[PDB]
């Protein structure tokens, strides 16, 4: 069958739980890399 | 005079599609075509994902 299928704002909503998910994990990352040179200052 | 009277109505249609499909249980017209499985799917290269 030569379908039509689509995707929802669900679907969509549920890219956005991955991209979030990693642009606050890289920007905790910097708060690692100071918070252990400041230990180490 | 009656059967050609069912067949304007368009009876036999229905006397037709009624017997052929729910004594069938299988699914018609499953295969259709093959234009959406013309390009590489997810399945067929989603081991890589994995």
């Amino acid at each position: 069958k030569k379908n039509s299928y689509s995707y929802g704002w669900s679907f969509y909503f549920g890219a956005l739980s991955f991209i979030i998910a990693e642009m606050v994990g890289v920007l905790a990352v910097h708060m690692f890399i100071d918070r252990h040179k400041q230990l180490t200052g | 005079l009656a059967v050609l009277k069912l067949s304007e109505q368009g009876v036999l249609d229905k006397l037709k599609n009624k017997w052929w499909y729910d004594k069938g249980e299988c699914g018609a017209k499953d295969s259709g075509s093959k234009e959406k499985t013309s390009a590489l799917s997810l399945s067929n290269v989603a081991g890589v994902f994995y």
